[PDB]
């Protein structure tokens, strides 16, 4: 649940927010952790 | 991959896996000798001198033949995650035969057809979040969600005609994090789509988002 057209990250990947109130993001691999 | 399988030696030919600063990232798909089509978040914004490819291995880790880049082509116009496509020339020319060969590509102005089948491939974690990375190679076979079942999982903007999208109602197979670029094909082995954006992994009622080789064949095209 979040307010569509924010953004964040999960680590190196970039999350939107869309219509529907979802986070969709990439699909990357993160290595340094 | 979630609910998938390991890949048989040989299934996908050019399918590559890319590397950024030594540790496993993306996926892609070896076009000819000297050309890799991945996605455009894998590489934009980010120094192309990090990035290693391996071709002709089901490992990630070893065998086969690598390549540095010699330089990326995002898409003109991608565009948050639409147009998500980018052409990876290689400093390194991988000739075609033995475990090798070159992707053919979806038709110009092609659409994969909803509940067609389709299956993708990669290296990435095998649940949602998962702290799993396999060595070899993994494959699972998920049906076309036709676009308009899409919008109403995600929004009619995050949608759009350049993405497809792929998944079963009730969840349990998909791609996920570390799929990234690599190819999602059809029964002949055409490369109709790249992995590139989704809600979580293989969750029911939310697929997984596809950059559209037919959609986006003029970019591929051109740069190759």
């Amino acid at each position: 649940e979040c307010t569509p057209g924010q953004t964040k990250k999960q680590d190196c990947n970039t999350c939107t927010c869309t219509p529907t109130g979802i986070w969709g993001c990439t699909r990357k691999a993160c290595r340094t952790t | 991959i979630v609910g998938g399988t390991s890949a048989s030696a040989g299934d996908f030919p050019f399918i590559v896996s890319i590397s950024r600063n030594g540790g496993p990232w993306c996926g892609g798909s070896l076009l000819n000798a000297n050309t890799v089509l991945t996605a455009a978040h894998c590489v934009s914004g980010y120094a192309q001198s990090g990035f290693q490819i391996r071709a002709g291995s089901l490992s990630r880790t070893s065998g086969g033949i690598t390549s540095s880049l010699s330089s990326v082509r995002v898409h003109p116009s991608y565009s948050g995650n639409n147009n998500d496509l980018a052409i990876l020339k290689l400093s390194t020319s991988i000739p075609s035969g033995g475990n090798i060969g070159y992707a053919r590509l979806a038709a110009s102005g092609s659409d994969p057809v909803a509940g067609s089948s389709a299956t993708v491939a990669g290296w990435g974690a095998t649940s949602e979040g998962g702290s799993s990375t396999p060595v070899n190679l993994l494959k699972v076979t998920v049906p076309i969600v036709s676009r308009a079942t899409c919008r109403a999982q995600y929004g009619t903007s995050a949608i759009t005609n350049q993405m497809f999208c792929a998944g079963v109602s009730s969840g349990g197979k998909d791609s996920c994090q570390g799929d990234s670029g690599g190819p999602i094909v059809d029964s002949s082995n055409t490369l109709i789509g790249a992995v590139s954006w989704g809600n979580g992994c293989a969750r029911p009622n939310y697929s997984g988002v596809y950059a559209s080789v037919g959609a986006l064949r003029s970019f591929i095209d051109t740069y190759a």
